[PDB]
């Protein structure tokens, strides 16, 4: 039998589900038809209401300590939790309910992981990360915003194949995936090192593909995949094609000042 | 109980509840009535969720507000990008050189594809196919259906359709059924043939797979997808020829967003126009018109994709307002006059000053009140039956000189058509496609299936349910074809010896006015989207997003007025009231993005 995963959804923009059906190696296909049993996400699931509801008790009872959670997005605090309302009730009972029995419990993006967007400053939901309220489960942080797609599969496949959480840092990202900064394997670095710049967007530099460091490229700070892996099957990253890292994996990362000031 | 619009609204009725809404993006909750007959006389839409990113907007640096508000949504990702740096460069007087119009336009018409192919297949073919019947399917006779369905799709073979019945038999078999647990299969409301079926899951399995090619184009101009960058004054994709993958954009990327771009044009022509086509004249032919709501009247875009840019009149998909019906008068629509677009908060989860009035998103205010009515059942953290005669959604109202309209593909599509009889050459493509698709659906595939022809006119079929999922399908073909032309006008202007990507003019911030205003729109994939700001000594002084599925999402104005999903869903039989197949298959025709709606 395949391993069953619950897919909650909080306060979300929906990119992290996004993202993972984007995946070459494993397709998303073939995670859903002969991987895992795909039994709640409110993206896909042909059941609504009532019946949806349902499915949660039967998987919860028949699989208790074998279903993997995966939450994308984040429950508010603020408006008695009904900033974010499921079945008449907030969001955080659900997530609280389901959490319970889980396996384990993947914080996909860095909604989930630890705030995202709606935690920016002043955060007017209190919006607040899963392993703020879920403090007694093992938690896996897959921060991005949106991760890799073929990161997010690579997590699932890891999980599976094991039926372990793969080895994490200090904040809890998984190594195999966030152990490198942007700026440590990014192709503009020989530019970094010679000290050549874009200054201003498309400047004779920019046309060459020089450092975008003072453009506020925030890869020196920045934990993820992207100038290996890179994005949609290795097609190009955001520096790639021309935009500074904005520190989208980064805690935080919305108000560490604009994204176009440079670091110091 | 009460008349407005043509409807009468009963609340007397049994009362039905759907929460959560599903294969939706975010947070809905759906209440209705029926009547003896299991009629819907009674319809309310309920958003929620909301993460107020208008406020967290306040006080920041207008260049970077595109990325806050691209996460808005992933779903139509991109897209409030577009609108906000276009405000931005509206607010600051900033023209983009010719590339980065045409890069942006190719980005966005990509969206166009991947959101409504994705959302026919992934989110609403569910409520049109049984995914069971579909065991039942004879391969040689579902290849002889997809033969007569598009004979120009090369995966057609009786073999390759055993092969797939096979894979679902043993997904199914497994007894984990998982996406399709506890679903509707068997229902009366099903009507297509176990080939049909067959086919309609086929497509959705090779729609899957190739969906994530699509967006490579964004790839290449924005670095990622979800969530592509965007740049105020440009695009940050530097253009060098000879930079050989030395800079972001030369030949070889451009011919490969040109392979991609051939890719969707055969994807569009082959898989998805057809299966719409032909699932919606099985439908029609079943007597399901139900759905219309609003588009029978009230209809509403922007007005996008000018052949010539900054000049309106040259618009691809010409927009404006249609009411009461009357497709031969199309009223301009201008989103910068106060009296137009105006959203009211009586019945939302917000408080004016004053909530008799509806305010101009300039003026636009957004403070939370979560707060319940007395006709509630249950309590403020357990609501059992939500009271929609007081404040019950976190989506604010919308409106149009005091008008609820419906926008989507199906309303530009209405106002193409209202244009091209005026005399518009620019929507002469969407009049033919819809021209096309009525002799399709009365005469050429009952004729081909043999079932009797009908006689619809387009004032007939398109305000509907199946007119709006037909509309967004030719709306994906029509997007897939401009961008081609697109590709063609970028490469030709960067071989004329245009390579410009981006005017830094007014970069700088010391170059600003000290107070300014400015708005974007953006005919996104679900309708109207429109981003208002006020810029005051370099930063956000206010920022207000009215959304599509704000507009057609929206719960009741202050003179009782319903929007578009509650309007479409009156009126309906219901096969069973406590399984919410025909709910699911108008509201998911409106493809409702939630997040889309709040902000
Ligand atoms: S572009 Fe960014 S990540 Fe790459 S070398 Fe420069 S600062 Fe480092
Ligand atoms: S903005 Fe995010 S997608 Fe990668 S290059 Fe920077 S961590
Ligand atoms: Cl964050
Ligand atoms: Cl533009
Ligand atoms: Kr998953
Ligand atoms: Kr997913
Ligand atoms: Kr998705
Ligand atoms: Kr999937
Ligand atoms: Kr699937
Ligand atoms: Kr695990
Ligand atoms: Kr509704
Ligand atoms: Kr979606
Ligand atoms: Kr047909
Ligand atoms: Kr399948
Ligand atoms: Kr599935
Ligand atoms: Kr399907
Ligand atoms: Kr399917
Ligand atoms: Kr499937
Ligand atoms: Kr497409
Ligand atoms: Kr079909
Ligand atoms: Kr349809
Ligand atoms: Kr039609
Ligand atoms: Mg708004």
């Amino acid at each position: 039998p395949r391993t069953p995963v619950l897919w909650l959804h909080g306060l979300e923009c929906t990119c992290c589900s996004e993202s993972f059906i984007r995946s070459a190696h494993p397709l998303a296909k073939d995670v859903v038809l002969s991987m895992i049993s795909l039994d709640y996400d409110d993206t896909l699931m042909a059941a609504a209401g009532h019946q949806a509801e349902a499915i949660l008790e039967e998987i919860m009872t028949k699989y208790k300590g074998n279903y993997i959670l995966a939450v994308e997005g984040n429950p508010p605090l603020n408006q008695d939790g009904m900033s974010c309302i499921i079945g008449g009730r907030p969001f955080i009972e659900q997530l609280k309910y389901v959490a319970k029995d889980a396996k384990a419990i993947i914080s996909w993006g860095s909604c989930a992981s630890w705030g995202c967007v709606q935690a920016a400053k002043p955060n007017p939901t209190q919006a607040t990360p899963v392993h703020k309220v879920i403090t007694d489960k093992p938690i896996i942080k897959v921060p991005g915003c949106p991760p890799i797609a073929e990161v997010m599969t690579g997590v699932i496949t890891y999980m599976l194949t094991f039926d372990r959480i793969p080895e994490l840092d200090r904040q809890g990202r998984p190594k195999m995936f966030y152990s490198q900064r942007i700026h440590d394997k990014c192709y503009r670095r020989p530019h970094f090192d010679a000290g050549q710049f874009v200054e201003e967007w498309d400047d004779e530099s920019a046309r060459k593909g020089f450092c975008l460091y003072k453009m506020g490229c925030k890869g020196p700070t920045t934990y993820n995949a992207c100038s290996t892996t890179r994005w949609n099957e290795g097609t190009s990253f955001p520096i790639q094609s021309g935009h500074g890292c904005i520190g989208c994996s980064e805690d935080g990362f919305w108000d560490k000042g604009s994204f176009y000031d440079r670091l110091t | 109980a009460y008349a407005t619009q043509g409807f009468n609204l009963d609340d007397r009725g049994r009362r039905i509840v759907v929460d959560p809404v599903t294969r939706i993006e975010g947070h809905m909750r759906c209440e209705v009535n029926v009547d003896a007959n299991n009629v819907i006389r009674n319809a309310v839409s309920t958003g929620t969720m909301w993460r107020g990113l208008e406020v967290i907007l306040k006080g920041r640096d207008p260049r970077d507000a595109w990325a806050f508000v691209e996460r808005i949504c992933g779903v139509c990702t991109g897209c409030h990008a577009l609108a906000s740096v276009r405000a931005v460069e509206n607010a600051l007087d900033i023209r983009i050189p010719k590339n980065a119009h045409l890069i942006r336009e190719i980005m966005a018409k990509t969206l166009q594809v991947h959101d409504h192919a994705v959302h026919f297949y992934h989110l609403h073919a569910l409520d049109w196919v049984d995914v069971m019947s579909a065991l039942k399917a004879d391969p040689k006779r579902t290849s002889e259906l997809q033969q007569l369905v598009s004979p120009a799709h090369p995966l057609s073979s009786a073999g390759y359709f055993r092969d797939i019945q096979n894979r679902l038999k043993r997904f199914v078999e497994s007894g984990q059924l998982g996406p399709f647990m506890n679903g509707y299969w068997g229902s009366k409301a099903y009507v297509l043939p176990p080939e049909a079926n067959l086919m309609a899951v086929t497509h959705y399995l090779e729609a899957l797979d190739l969906q994530k090619e699509w967006v490579k184009i964004h790839t290449i101009f924005g670095g990622k997808n979800p969530h592509p960058n965007y740049l105020v004054g440009g695009v940050p994709c530097a253009i060098n020829l000879d930079g050989a993958a030395s800079a972001p954009v030369n030949m070889e990327r451009l011919s490969f967003v040109k392979a991609r771009i051939d890719e969707i044009i055969e994807f569009n022509k082959n898989v998805y126009v057809p299966d719409v086509l032909a699932i919606g004249t099985l439908y029609k032919q079943a007597g399901w018109l139900y759905g219309g709501g609003l588009a029978a009247t009230n209809v509403l875009d922007y007005g996008e994709y000018p052949n010539v840019a900054y000049n309106k009149s040259t618009d691809q998909l010409p927009g404006g307002a249609i009411l009461n019906g009357n497709w031969d008068e199309v009223f301009p629509v201008d989103p910068r006059d106060s009296q137009q677009v105006q959203e009211f908060v009586s019945h939302s989860w917000y408080k004016y000053a004053d909530e008799s009035v509806g305010l101009h998103p300039w003026d636009g205010v957004t403070e939370p009140n979560y707060v319940l009515g007395a006709n509630t059942k249950g309590t403020r953290t357990r609501i059992e039956q939500i009271d929609e005669s007081a404040k019950y959604s976190w989506i604010k109202s919308p409106r149009w000189r005091g008008h609820a309209m419906e926008v989507g593909p199906l309303s530009r599509y209405i106002l193409a058509y209202a244009h091209a009889r005026s005399g518009n050459k620019y929507a002469e493509r969407p009049k033919e496609q819809l021209e096309y698709s009525a002799q399709m659906i009365n005469s050429a595939i009952p004729k081909a299936l043999g079932l009797p022809e009908t006689q619809y006119t387009l004032k007939q079929l398109l305000p509907s349910t199946i007119g709006r999922t037909l509309a967004r399908a030719l709306e994906s073909q029509y997007c897939g074809e401009m961008m081609h032309s697109d590709w063609h006008d970028l490469v030709a202007n960067i071989r004329a010896g245009d390579t410009a990507t981006a005017n830094v003019d007014k970069w700088d911030p010391a170059t600003w006015p000290l107070q300014a205003k400015g708005v974007g729109t953006v005919a996104a994939p679900r309708g109207a989207l429109g981003h208002w700001i006020r810029i005051k000594d370099g930063r956000i002084e206010n920022y207000q997003c009215v959304v599509p599925t704000t507009w057609n999402g929206s719960p009741r104005d202050y003179k009782g007025q319903i929007g578009a999903f509650e309007a479409s869903l009156m009126n309906t039989p219901m096969v069973n009231p406590e399984q919410p197949v025909e709910i699911l298959r108008t509201l998911h025709s409106f493809d409702p993005c939630l997040a889309c709606s709040t902000h």
